């Protein structure tokens, strides 16, 4: 089991490096745009021409990189926790057999060890673990809000604001209040940054809740 | 005793004065 | 039909409405909007109109149905 | 200039709300500030660093203060394997009654949080032994922050 | 000046950028450095919205009209309200 | 796996994948195995189209296997 | 130089039932645009803000809130109906500014006498790297 | 009296413009403009296509290396 | 007749014909030498 | 019921209705010219018909799935828990997609086939003119339901 | 009036276009510029509207296309009836429909995948179906 | 133990990404292609194709087989 | 026979696929448009090349020595 996981760890480091190293060396320029240096580290894109240039700034190379970092560190901490959580119980056979097929990781680590966490509060009562049960879902909620900014891009929301900024300008008793700063949808880069902020926060809080509750539930 | 005073102050008052202080500074014009 | 059923019936009324909103906006604004005044000339499924005017990613009617699919998948 | 942000004129005249968002993200990027010079670039960084040390010392004076005002540090020493280390106390006026009971543990009198940062063992090893060592430990770091 | 539009010397005077400006920025002026004897020119950069379609229709080696996005004004942001 | 796979298309953009393609293309020039249908990255509205399609396929099939196996065993 | 501009009069606007895409408070504070064209025949066209309105004989006039909108219709008229048009800019105080042809001739073809504002006489690859402009008000392209 | 300048026709040329799409590539000269003021005379046709689909553009004399 | 052969030579049609033959071959070998975890000849 | 309904629209003999004339009598004060002109724009464009058919066939599939679980029509279908769950789930998904298709082809009609100089309609015109109201009001409800359901 | 005027032999049945991929569209027919070509081939296969500009041909293509869609369904139906006849415990299911699962698919045992042949009972084995044809074939008295 | 070992790896994951991120800003803002003529730094911009492709190869080889052997085990 | 023997068995096959495909692209490279001969594969030409992958280790190793397995600095275009 420890053989196969280590390559999965090794896969993360190269692929994570590949994005970052590809970002660094092509920062000054490349064939798709050989004067990328004239725009800075972070710029949105370069327009639809030449076949479309979405996600070309060296910034975006850092952007995609973080996803592979969280996945990679996901595969590392997962491995450390399960190997130790079987050891501390003196049940070392369970890891050494289940850890060779994926359903073993999904059944015997995720599904099995979260039995005490999700009962933090039920229609029967609550426990000390309730706060970790709440944060657990709170992790799922922020993470799922992250997708909203990564998938849905700006031009849609901008047309949505304009209708809204018309409705507010015609409603009686509410045309007496006027924005000082005009309302516009977030910029293209901002959405990526904002979208990644949610994804990371939700990804840390979710795992951090499961890690503490499941272990402290048994204290062993 | 002491928490019952300091928790609201940092939870309710200190936010309110903070938000209202920035809002004027952000929205100034000179 | 008790309370627990009352909530979920108002969930369905929510996701149905949101799905209607996305698709309906696409149909009406498939020819023009206050952002792009000549969107019709750009066809039915075009990616964007470049990063100007703040950024015009996904204004084509094809990208409204592209967004609707998730909510249809959600409802 | 003429308004927030003071360090970027191009953003200042932006009328939309874009200015506010972008006046926060580009605060610390000292190169792209207007009218920057290589002497300022370093002198801001040097002053900013001391700001980051102030936070680190103030942060660590928080831990010592609570562990020695609401914690089990003197009791935990007496049996490290059966006394949950205590991080701080809980005062949340939304708590109902069965939660107040549930979060009362570690031999406290009200709700508490069990400390999982492992400070209790580290300070045991490096020689701290009562509450009083911790209080002066708090004051000193607070002074270093000042 | 809101955005900066720059036209280089590679331009072959094809009048494909000017015809593709949706808000009337670029325009054509005489030259003597091409067979067509005319080169494009950008004397109204204020109203330049930033829609890179102006230079998705410049058919040269790299490009001969280039658009650099600077600060945004109330018309360079295309606000109608 | 297919559901999580679709995210690679929705989140990222084309201009990054076009460039990485170029470096891969160079290695094939070295060994003379560069094809004559020049490699290109998917068009902008295709990156989305593939993105939504997998996402829907992963989401629906997961429920499919979730439902049949559950209900067949309990009745 | 024969460039006396058109000097906007007050003419009758087209028949239209009115829509929600007209001007907003931006008109009363910043600016709004009008685009005066003359037709030979009373037909029906499509408005940039959605919906269809019927142009009437002779001097029309019509106000839109941006410049992209005045031109977007301006292309349609010049293309579909083979018809002339200008447009202006109107300020809150009342000063009106001549905009579109700017010389009497559309910018597509060449007038001997316009300026050359905004040109670099060097290929694009010869710009200066960002180290050569640091701590200055310059940019690579400038 | 002065002979035509640059390559005549059909002569393969190695491109030397750095920012081009065909740098270190080879194309075919289809015509050279003989006007001295012309700033990029040598009209080079290629076999591949740049990202816009174009497959030709002008070039400067010192950016053309006449391979043989 | 020529047009039929040309169509049969376009890429997708070869693919199914080629891969189909490949699938048949591997299935046969696994039917005759099943379980095949090692190569115990030499 | 169907058979009699078949004998309505005029084909070759004297009797029967005219689909053009039915659409040209319903015109109202708020609506103006009413359904005049819809006969053309529903006859010289396939993307109109495909969008309109998709919505109805999409909706009907859903109603099929609501009835087949409450009025079990085939024998020994009720106590077939494997079948009931699948059949209800299957036609919901089919019904869901086909409705989305009706949005796409309605959108395609607006771009390609719609033309207000020949195929002019009045209702489809009025609907365009106040589109800012339609989306904003539908926007508020989607927020209202969002807060009071989730 | 209402009559049946058709044409005779519009398009000649031949195999030429089967060896000229992308014949339908003028843009696609020139050949594979890059791999972008082999994606645009399928994206515009069925868009009969973009190939030609008149309603008559678009009609004849959609009319004939439906026949293909109609034909496949029949072939799909044919398999379902065939499979239920040669590879099913239907006749056994007609005895104790309450507690014998409907099975109408049987897998070849190659790589151990015969474990998929479940004990659906009725002296048979196979993948237990859930499309509920069996209740449909009983309600019609098969 | 778990709360500490997991904590420091995530910190290390973030910090390591920053190191390359400020590598890119170096090549943009402060690098000088003349003062670094042919030294070890400019050459890493000279065979960037060779670096990028092989990283792509090693990732692909690990991806196919680590996943490959895994589905087979599954 | 657990790893090494099956492994060499793969590497033989993998080159055969690799070496044959390389020969075809070079073979059709000198035509009016190599684009058409790859989406519509020439079957006969791919039949007289399909066995040349029986001896790829011998053939390639001679190319490497003779220095025609690689190119030097002429990369795009030609
Ligand atoms: C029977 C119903 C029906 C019919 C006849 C059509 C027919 C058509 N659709 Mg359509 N569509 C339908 C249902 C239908 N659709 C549904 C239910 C949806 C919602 C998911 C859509 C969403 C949709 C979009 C978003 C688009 C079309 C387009 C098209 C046209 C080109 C299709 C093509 O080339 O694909 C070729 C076939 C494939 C690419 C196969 C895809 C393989 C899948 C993913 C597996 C064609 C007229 C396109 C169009 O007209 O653009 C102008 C277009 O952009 N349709
Ligand atoms: C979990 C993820 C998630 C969430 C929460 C949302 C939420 C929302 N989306 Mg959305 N979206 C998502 C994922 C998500 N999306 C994804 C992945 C996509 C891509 C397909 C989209 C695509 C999409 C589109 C295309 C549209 C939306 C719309 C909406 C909004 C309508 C619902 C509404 O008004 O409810 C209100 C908000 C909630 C229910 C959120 C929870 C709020 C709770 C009840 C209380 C919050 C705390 C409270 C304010 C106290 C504050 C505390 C204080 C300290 C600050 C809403 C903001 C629609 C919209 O905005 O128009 C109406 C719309 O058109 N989204
Ligand atoms: C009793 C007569 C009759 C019957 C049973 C059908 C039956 C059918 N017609 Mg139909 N049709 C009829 C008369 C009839 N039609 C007449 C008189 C016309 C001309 C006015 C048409 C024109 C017509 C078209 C244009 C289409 C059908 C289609 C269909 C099929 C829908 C599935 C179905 C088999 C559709 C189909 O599937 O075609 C294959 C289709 O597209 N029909
Ligand atoms: C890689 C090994 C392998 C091979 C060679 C085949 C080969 C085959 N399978 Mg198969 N199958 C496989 C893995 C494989 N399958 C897996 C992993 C599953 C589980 C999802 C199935 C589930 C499956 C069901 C059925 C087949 C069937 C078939 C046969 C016709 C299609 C064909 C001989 C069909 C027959 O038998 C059939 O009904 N397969
Ligand atoms: C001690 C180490 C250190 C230091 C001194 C800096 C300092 C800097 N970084 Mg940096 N960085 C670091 C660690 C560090 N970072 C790490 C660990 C990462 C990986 C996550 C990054 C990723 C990173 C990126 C991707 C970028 C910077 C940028 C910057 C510069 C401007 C920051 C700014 O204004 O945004 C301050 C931001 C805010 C005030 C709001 C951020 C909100 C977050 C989500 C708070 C949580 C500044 C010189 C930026 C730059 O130079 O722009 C040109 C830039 O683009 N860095
Ligand atoms: C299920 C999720 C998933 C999967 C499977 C992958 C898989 C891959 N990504 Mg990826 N990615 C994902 C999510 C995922 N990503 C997300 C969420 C993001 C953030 C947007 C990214 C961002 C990203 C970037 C930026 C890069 C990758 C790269 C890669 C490739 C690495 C090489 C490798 O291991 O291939 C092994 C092959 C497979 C796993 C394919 C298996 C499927 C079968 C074998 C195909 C045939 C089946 C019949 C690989 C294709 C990198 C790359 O191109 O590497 C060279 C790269 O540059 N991805
Ligand atoms: C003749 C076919 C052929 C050959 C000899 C090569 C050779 C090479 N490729 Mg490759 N490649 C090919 C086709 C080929 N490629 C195709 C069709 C694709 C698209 C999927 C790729 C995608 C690809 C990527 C993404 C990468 C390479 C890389 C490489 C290099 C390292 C070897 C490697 O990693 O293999 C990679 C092997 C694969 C990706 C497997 C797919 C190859 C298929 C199965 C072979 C197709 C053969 C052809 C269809 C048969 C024609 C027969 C003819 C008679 C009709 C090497 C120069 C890597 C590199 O740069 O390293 C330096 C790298 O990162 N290639
Ligand atoms: C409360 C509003 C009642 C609305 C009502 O009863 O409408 C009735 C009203 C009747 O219109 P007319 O009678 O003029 O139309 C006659 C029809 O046969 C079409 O001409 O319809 C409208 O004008 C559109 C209003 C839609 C409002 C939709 C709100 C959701
Ligand atoms: C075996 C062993 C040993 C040894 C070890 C070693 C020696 C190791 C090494 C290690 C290493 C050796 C590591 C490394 C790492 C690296 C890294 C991690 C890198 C990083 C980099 C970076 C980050 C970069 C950046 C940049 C860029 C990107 C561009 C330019 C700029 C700069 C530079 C910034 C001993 C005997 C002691 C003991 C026993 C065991
Ligand atoms: C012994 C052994 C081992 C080890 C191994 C190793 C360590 C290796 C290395 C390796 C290496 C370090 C390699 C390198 C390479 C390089 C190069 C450079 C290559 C190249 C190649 C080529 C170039 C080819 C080509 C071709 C051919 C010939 C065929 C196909 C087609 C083509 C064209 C592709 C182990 C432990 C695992 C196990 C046991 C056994
Ligand atoms: C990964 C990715 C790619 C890369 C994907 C590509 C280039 C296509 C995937 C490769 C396909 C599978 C080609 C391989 C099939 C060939 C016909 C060769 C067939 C040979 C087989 C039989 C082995 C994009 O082009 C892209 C574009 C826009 C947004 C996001 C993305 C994106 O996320
Ligand atoms: S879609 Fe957005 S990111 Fe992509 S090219 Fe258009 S503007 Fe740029
Ligand atoms: S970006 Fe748009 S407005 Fe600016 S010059 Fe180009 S086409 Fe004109």
């Amino acid at each position: 089991g420890d053989f196969l996981v280590h390559h999965a760890i090794a896969l993360g480091l190269h692929t994570t490096t590949l994005i970052l190293v590809k970002g660094a060396l092509d920062a000054r320029g490349s064939k798709l745009m050989p004067d990328k240096k004239d725009f800075g580290y972070s710029f949105p894109c370069d327009g639809p021409g030449r076949g479309g240039t979405c996600d070309i700034s060296a910034w975006d190379a850092f952007y995609l990189a973080v996803f592979w970092m969280l996945n990679t560190i996901g595969w590392v901490t997962f491995y450390w926790h399960w190997k130790h959580i079987t050891l501390w119980q003196g049940n070392v056979s369970q890891f050494n057999e289940s850890s060779t097929y994926l359903m073993g990781w999904l059944r015997d680590y995720l599904w099995l060890n979260s039995s005490q966490l999700i009962n933090g509060y039920n229609p029967f009562g609550m426990n000390s673990l309730s706060v970790w049960a709440w944060m657990f879902l709170f992790g799922h909620l922020v993470w799922a809000t992250g997708f909203m900014f990564l998938i849905s891009w700006r031009g849609y929301w901008q047309e949505l604001i304009e209708t809204l900024a018309w409705a507010h300008e015609r409603t009686p008793l509410a045309n007496l209040i006027r924005w000082r700063d005009k309302p516009v949808a977030l910029s293209i880069v901002q959405a990526r940054l904002v979208g990644l902020a949610h994804f990371s926060v939700g990804y840390i809080f979710t795992y951090a809740a499961f890690l503490i509750a499941s272990t402290s539930g048994k204290f062993g | 005793n002491l928490p019952s005073i300091f928790v609201p102050l940092v939870g309710l008052v200190f936010p309110a004065i903070a938000m209202t202080s920035l809002f004027l500074y952000v929205q100034k014009k000179k | 039909l008790g309370t627990a059923d009352f909530l979920v019936h108002h969930i369905h009324a929510f996701t149905i409405h949101v799905t209607v909103l996305i698709l309906l906006k696409g149909v009406l604004f498939a020819r023009s909007s206050r952002l792009i005044p000549d969107k019709a000339n750009l066809g039915f499924r075009f990616p964007c109109d470049g990063p100007g005017r703040g950024g015009t990613c996904q204004v084509s009617a094809w990208d409204h149905v592209f967004l609707g699919l998730f909510w249809m998948y959600n409802a | 200039e003429l308004r927030f942000p003071r360090f970027s004129q191009g953003l200042a005249q932006d009328p939309t709300t874009r200015r506010i968002w972008f006046g926060i993200a580009t605060a610390h990027d000292f190169e792209s500030h207007d009218d920057i010079t290589e002497e300022r670039l370093y002198q801001n960084i040097f002053a900013s660093h001391f700001g980051q040390l102030a936070i680190i010392f103030l942060w660590t004076s928080g831990n010592l203060f609570h562990v020695a005002w609401q914690g089990n540090f003197e009791s935990w020493i007496q049996d490290p394997l059966h006394v949950r280390p205590i991080a701080h106390a809980i005062w949340d006026p939304h708590f109902g009654q069965p939660a107040v009971e549930a979060f009362t543990r570690g031999g406290a009198a009200g709700p508490v949080n069990i400390a999982y940062s492992g400070v209790y063992q580290w300070w045991y090893t490096i020689g701290l032994r009562t509450n009083e060592d911790l209080y002066t430990g708090a004051l000193f770091l607070l002074f270093l922050s000042t | 000046m809101s955005h900066s539009v720059k036209i280089y010397d590679t331009c072959i005077g094809c009048t494909q950028c000017v015809r593709a400006c949706p808000t009337d920025v670029l325009e054509m002026i005489p030259w003597d450095g091409c067979k067509a004897k005319q080169i494009a020119s950008a004397p109204r950069t204020e109203d330049c919205v930033g829609c890179k379609r102006c230079e998705s229709a410049c058919p040269t080696d790299f490009l001969s009209v280039r658009v650099y996005l600077g600060p945004e004004t109330t018309r360079s942001m295309a606000l109608s309200y | 796996f297919v559901w999580a796979f679709s995210l690679m298309f929705l989140f990222s953009g084309r201009g990054y994948w076009q460039e990485l393609i170029e470096s891969i293309v160079w290695a094939h020039n070295k060994l003379k195995v560069a094809p004559a249908t020049q490699p290109r990255a998917l068009s902008i509205i295709q990156g989305r189209a593939v993105g939504v399609t997998h996402y829907l396929l992963g989401g629906i099939a997961t429920t499919w296997a979730f439902f049949l196996a559950r209900i067949i065993a309990v009745g | 130089g024969f460039v006396p501009p058109q000097l906007d009069p007050s003419t009758p606007s087209p028949i239209f039932g009115g829509s929600t895409g007209g001007l907003l408070r931006k008109a009363q504070v910043e600016e709004f645009y009008v685009i005066t064209w003359t037709s030979p025949k009373e037909q029906v066209f499509e408005m940039p803000t959605g919906g269809a309105a019927i142009m009437r004989e002779g001097p029309n006039l019509l106000k839109l809130a941006r410049k992209e909108q005045c031109l977007a219709l301006g292309n349609r008229l010049r293309s579909k109906y083979k018809i002339a048009y200008q447009f202006y800019r109107v300020f809150p105080n009342g000063e009106v500014q001549y905009l579109h042809p700017k010389d009497g001739v559309y910018p597509e073809k060449v007038n001997a006498g316009r300026q050359g504002v905004g040109q670099n006489f060097r290929s694009i690859g010869k710009n200066v790297s960002p180290i050569e402009v640091k701590f200055t008000g310059k940019n690579s392209f400038d | 009296k002065p002979p035509p300048r640059g390559p005549k026709r059909g002569t393969k040329v190695k491109i030397l413009r750095r920012e081009s799409y065909w740098y270190n590539g080879t194309g075919s000269v289809v015509t050279v403009d003989q006007d001295p003021n012309t700033r990029y005379p040598v009209v080079v046709r290629f076999a591949k296509v740049n990202y816009a689909g174009v497959s030709t553009n002008n070039y400067a004399l010192d950016e053309i290396k006449e391979v043989a | 007749m020529r047009d039929i052969k040309t169509y049969l030579s376009v890429a997708p049609v070869l693919s199914t014909l080629w891969f189909g033959a490949l699938a048949g071959l591997l299935i046969e070998i696994n039917r005759l030498f099943p379980d095949a975890l090692s190569f115990p000849f030499f | 019921l169907f058979l009699i309904a078949g004998h309505m629209y005029r084909t070759n003999w004297g009797i029967g209705h005219g689909l053009k004339d039915i659409l040209e009598a319903h015109k109202g004060p708020f609506t103006g010219q009413g359904h005049k002109g819809l006969y053309e724009i529903l006859t010289t464009s396939w993307h109109a018909q495909l969008s309109l058919n998709l919505a109805m066939l999409g909706s009907t599939t859903i109603v099929v799935a609501h009835h087949m679980y409450s009025m079990p029509p085939y024998p020994y279908l009720a106590t077939d828990y494997g079948t009931q769950l699948s059949l209800f789930t299957h036609h919901m998904w089919i019904g869901g997609f086909l409705i989305v298709g009706a949005a796409a082809h309605a959108a395609i009609f607006m771009v390609r086939d719609y033309d207000p100089t020949t195929r002019y309609n009045d209702l489809l015109d009025r609907v365009l003119r106040h589109r800012d109201a339609i989306i904003s009001h539908l926007n508020w409800v989607c927020i209202f339901l969002g807060f009071h359901s989730f | 009036e209402v009559k049946i005027v058709v044409d005779r032999d519009p398009v000649k049945t031949s195999f030429e276009e089967w060896a000229r991929p992308g014949h339908f569209s003028r843009t696609l027919a020139k050949g594979p510029d890059t791999t972008t070509w082999i994606w645009n081939l399928h994206a515009d296969a069925h868009d009969f509207d973009s190939h030609t500009g008149d309603l008559e041909e678009i009609s004849r293509k959609v009319f004939s296309a439906h026949f293909g869609q109609l034909s496949i369904i029949f072939l799909w139906l044919s398999g379902m009836y065939f499979h239920g006849a040669r590879f099913s415990n239907y006749e056994a299911w007609l005895s104790d429909p309450t507690h014998i699962g409907p099975s109408a698919q049987v897998v070849w045992p190659i790589v151990g995948q015969e474990i998929l042949n479940g004990d659906v009972g009725g002296g048979f084995r196979g993948i237990q179906i859930t499309s509920g044809f069996f209740q449909l074939w009983r309600a019609s008295g098969i | 133990q778990a709360a500490l070992y997991t904590h420091h790896q995530y910190i290390a994951g973030f910090i390591m990404t920053g190191a390359f991120a400020h590598g890119a800003i170096f090549f943009i803002r402060d690098y000088n292609p003349e003062q670094n003529e042919d030294n070890v730094l400019a050459r890493m911009l000279d065979h960037k194709e060779a670096i990028i492709s092989h990283l792509s190869w090693a990732s692909l080889f690990l991806g196919f087989h680590t996943l490959g052997l895994y589905v087979h085990n599954d | 026979g657990e790893f090494i023997t099956p492994g060499v068995l793969f590497l033989y096959i993998a080159g055969w696929i690799g070496w044959v495909g390389r020969s075809y692209l070079i073979a059709v490279s000198g035509e009016k448009k190599p684009a058409m001969r790859e989406i519509i594969i020439d079957v006969e030409l791919a039949a007289r090349i399909i066995p040349r992958g029986f001896i790829w280790p011998v053939a390639a190793y001679r190319e490497l020595i003779n220095g025609d397995l690689v190119v030097d600095d002429a990369d795009i275009g030609y």
